[PDB]
């Protein structure tokens, strides 16, 4: 047998390398260039025709198969991770797409958050996934994923992207080269996503529950007079050359906020760990929460994991969480590999597994015969 | 323009010798150590400088107008001195384009005002596009195309190149004449 | 190819999928009688080799080498071919002023043989879980 | 209106306008264009030229304010300054030590220090003064990083005083 190789198609960034390694060989973002198009397109587009999905991921596989990996396709098997609840039709096609096309031996259909508990031993963990598209909830108790007690929002890289490039056109304050030097307010309608999701890397980090708090109250402006702490100060990012943006103190420290702001229907990011495990069963309380698992590359922003947690014991206290979660002590797990490839991790430890693989896995020779993917909904 | 090559009208004054036609508006300075064997053609307004050099070009070599070929300076602590380059056969250098390469390859198509890189060697059969920056002491394999600024692979060329630019040379060669 | 607009003039091949592509690009299949493009015809790996020092490796020593070349280095900054200077071997590239000596990496009598990468940090964690999982499978 | 300097190899087939001060050990390429309109074009020693490098003082061609006064605005080039292939310059002042690389349009008021280099093919407008020893590299962004150590070029200079005779 040869050494099967791992995929995890994501909307930002796809994962890629070999079982039995240390971490994914090749990370790239998930787009193709095609010609006559200026900007990439999207490989994982959801809702739209399958003939357009086919042909795009058709493209992008034969670049991460001859690319980025050199490997005949045939000869290997394959382990593609993706999310619970990812689409039934995307999902159909990625697998139509490496049966027919690429006549890969055998595709296994791992979800996300169950490989993410495989690297750290741990049989049962809690396991949020902070993502691009949605940051997603799935508590996992002896290698049984409880569906029933999902929870998934949308306050993961994109909405992220788009709160940023919202406060940037607001406070906007960009040096052209062309008597630009006094503050010149939205020169460029838009901003490319590329550039906004640089900055956000580079300038924005994740603020202290205590000083977030107050920032939260500070912009709301609440019956009081210049309640905000003290910005850091204000970094200079080059757009395109000539042109250098001057970002604000206040935006790199607020744009973070829309994820740990309560809004009234009081879900954050924090609450949806809470809200989640309230709903489990009575006996799997004390494990899951003493085994909680911070996967995706939005969690990788810096002092997140520390307001997380803090977040999560100040929600604990509200009264509505204090009667089930009162007296419940929280403890991260730090996994081997870094927060955005733990998921892909789980997938070369379980390739490494040649005798189960194999098993588990749906064989290309019962694809040809049924055309019918196994799921988690009705067969 | 669709395949077909298009015309090209050429004044009186242009040194045709043995084949080998030569825009008498674009200076050699050294015409000693520089060397056209075959059926060359250089467009005006064009540098090929004799700095301790040895420009070998090709059977159906093209150089289009305010383009330069100077050798590379080799940084040796034995002896500083310029490394002689040789242009391989049916090279197509674009307009306005810079080169201070060493040792560019046969069946070559060179892009427009694109900078390649001191003591850079190009393989046969590569395309480097246009508005794109090779550095200093880079290779492009055969079959390829670099561009960007950092000058890095872009993707593969079509299969059929060997047999594809001679057509493209000789085509724009005989489409090439006097008014 | 690029020069002569050989992307206007498309040929059409015929199968399950049709495809427009240039005749530059689509390949004649003489086995029988139906040319085929890019697209419909399957791929295979013959050889790996690096683009700086070209050097053809096998098969088995790229899986080793994790489908590296040993002696070339690439700049982590911009994406390029390093290039090794002496003043005792320091790493630099041409098109930004990026050095070795910039991150603190020490120089090294030896050219090639001297220059390495870290392990990697969870290397260990790693064989202890895959051999734990490996009897679980078993 | 010409300061000719002797040691210095100035080819004569190179174009040459308006009132030029020529440096002691400057190597200038031919078909290099160095025009004196407004101010004199003041040369360090060993500031060789090479190929197409458009050095112009036509601050008044520039903007034409008729205004501060005279306005002379005397080009100063400091000493072993590199002028590489198609590179266009206009630096009332220039700093000792620094290489623009090839197609590099240096700004109308953009003063140069020691150990920097421009970007090949990579175009700066936007006046700013450049700080102690930082290069410059790519065009679809500039991307500043500080160099270790200046980088001087005095061996490829020395060797052109043998080449230069009988060209
Ligand atoms: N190393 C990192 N540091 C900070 N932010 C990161 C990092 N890597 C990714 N991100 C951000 O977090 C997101 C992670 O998305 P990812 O988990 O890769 O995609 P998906 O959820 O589709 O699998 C990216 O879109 C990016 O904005
Ligand atoms: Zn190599
Ligand atoms: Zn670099």
């Amino acid at each position: 047998e040869k050494t099967a190789v791992v995929i995890d198609l994501g909307e930002a960034f796809t994962k890629c390398g070999f079982a039995g390694e240390t971490g994914p060989r090749c990370i790239i973002p998930s787009v193709i260039k095609k010609a006559g198009m200026p900007k990439p397109i999207k490989v994982v587009q959801y809702n739209i025709n399958t003939e357009e999905l086919y042909s795009y991921l058709k493209e992008f596989i034969h670049i991460l198969y001859f690319r980025h990996l050199l490997v005949n396709p045939r000869d290997r098997r394959v382990v593609v991770i993706e999310s619970v609840l990812c689409p039934s039709h995307f999902r159909e096609t990625l697998t139509r797409v490496l049966f027919k096309y690429f006549e890969v031996p055998s595709v296994l259909l791992a979800p996300s958050h169950l490989m993410a508990l495989l690297t750290l031993g741990i049989n049962s963990a809690m396991v949020l996934d902070c993502g691009y598209r949605e940051s997603l909830v799935l508590p996992i108790y002896e290698g049984i994923p409880v569906l029933n007690c999902w929870g998934a929002l949308p306050l993961g890289g994109k909405a992220l992207h788009k709160e940023l490039e919202t406060q940037l056109l607001e406070q906007c304050t960009v040096d052209t080269g062309a008597a630009k030097e006094q503050s010149l307010p939205s020169v460029m309608g838009s901003i490319p996503e590329g550039v906004l999701e640089d900055i956000k890397v580079r300038t924005c980090f994740v603020s202290d529950l205590t000083r977030g708090l107050k920032i939260q109250a500070a912009k709301f402006n609440i019956d009081g007079n210049t309640e905000r702490p003290s910005p850091p100060p204000n970094v200079d990012y080059p757009l395109d050359g000539e042109k250098i943006l001057h970002v604000l103190g206040s935006i790199r420290d607020s744009v973070v906020e829309i994820l740990f702001e309560q809004d009234n229907e009081e879900k954050s990011v924090a609450t949806l760990i809470l809200d989640s495990l309230m709903q489990c069963p009575i006996d799997t309380r004390k494990q899951l929460a003493e085994n909680l698992v911070i996967i995706g590359g939005t969690s990788m922003l810096p002092g997140f994991l520390h307001r997380l947690l803090a977040e999560i014991r100040y929600l604990v206290e509200k009264p509505k969480y204090k009667k089930t979660l009162g007296t419940k002590t929280f403890r991260i797990h730090t996994p081997p590999a870094k927060a955005n490839c733990v998921a892909w991790l789980g997938g070369a430890i379980f390739g490494a597994l040649q005798d189960i693989l194999g098993s588990r896995s749906v064989s290309k020779e019962y694809y040809n015969q049924t055309g019918r993917i196994p799921d988690w909904c009705s067969l | 323009m669709e395949l077909g090559e298009l015309l090209y009208n050429k004044s009186e004054y242009i040194e045709t010798a043995s084949g080998n036609k030569v825009s008498r508006q674009s200076v050699l300075c050294g015409s000693q150590n520089i060397v056209l064997n075959g059926k060359t053609i250089v467009m005006n307004d064009c540098i090929i400088r004799g700095d301790l050099a040895n420009v070998r070009v090709g059977r159906h070599c093209v150089v289009k107008s305010r383009s330069v070929i100077r050798p590379p300076f080799k940084k040796f602590s034995k002896g500083v001195a310029f490394f002689p380059l040789h242009i391989g056969d049916h090279v197509f250098i674009e307009e306005d384009c810079v080169v201070n390469a060493a040792q560019i390859g046969s069946y070559v198509h060179v892009g427009k005002n694109c900078v390649i890189g001191r003591r850079c060697v190009l393989k046969d059969c590569c395309k480097i596009l246009d508005n794109t920056v090779l550095p200093p002491e880079t290779v492009v394999p055969p079959f390829t195309v670099f561009s960007g600024c950092p000058g890095l692979f872009s993707g593969e060329l079509p299969e059929c190149t060997q047999e594809l630019m001679i057509d493209v040379t000789k085509s724009y060669y005989q489409k090439f004449l006097p008014l | 190819a690029s020069l002569l607009q050989s992307e206007r003039v498309l040929y059409l091949v015929q199968g399950e999928k049709k495809v427009r592509a240039p005749l530059s690009q689509l390949y004649f299949c003489r086995y029988c009688s139906e040319l085929r493009s890019l697209e419909c015809v399957s791929h295979e790996v013959d050889s790996h080799y690096c683009p700086s020092c070209l050097e053809n490796m096998p098969s088995a020593e790229a899986k080793l080498k994790k489908n590296r070349c040993a002696n070339c280095f690439d700049c982590p900054g911009c994406m390029h071919t390093l290039s090794t200077r002496a003043t005792a071997y320091y790493l630099a590239c041409g098109f930004c002023r990026w050095t070795s000596r910039d991150v603190g990496m020490a120089d090294k009598s030896v050219a090639s043989g001297g220059w390495q990468e870290p392990d990697h940090p969870h290397t260990q964690r790693m064989n202890k879980l895959i051999e734990y999982y490996q009897q679980l499978a078993q | 209106s010409v300061k000719i300097a002797p040691g210095a190899v100035v080819c004569v087939e190179s174009e040459i306008r308006g009132d030029v001060t020529i440096g002691p050990r400057t190597v200038i390429h031919p078909k290099a264009r160095i025009i004196a309109e407004a101010g004199p074009i003041v040369i360090g020693e060993g500031n060789l030229i090479e190929e197409q490098a458009l050095i112009i003082n036509a601050h008044p061609d520039n903007i034409t304010p008729d205004a501060e006064d005279s306005e002379p605005k005397p080009m100063i080039i400091g000493t072993n300054n590199v002028f590489e292939v198609g590179c266009y310059s206009q630096a009332m002042k220039m700093g000792d030590n620094n290489v623009i690389e090839s197609k590099a349009y240096v700004g109308r008021n953009v003063i140069l220090t020691s150990g920097c280099i421009i970007g090949a093919c990579c175009n700066l407008n936007t006046f700013e003064v450049i700080p102690e020893n930082t290069v410059i590299y790519g065009a679809d962004c500039l991307r500043r990083v500080q160099t270790e150590r200046p980088q001087p070029q005095t061996l490829q200079l020395d060797f052109l005083m043998k080449i230069l005779p009988n060209y």
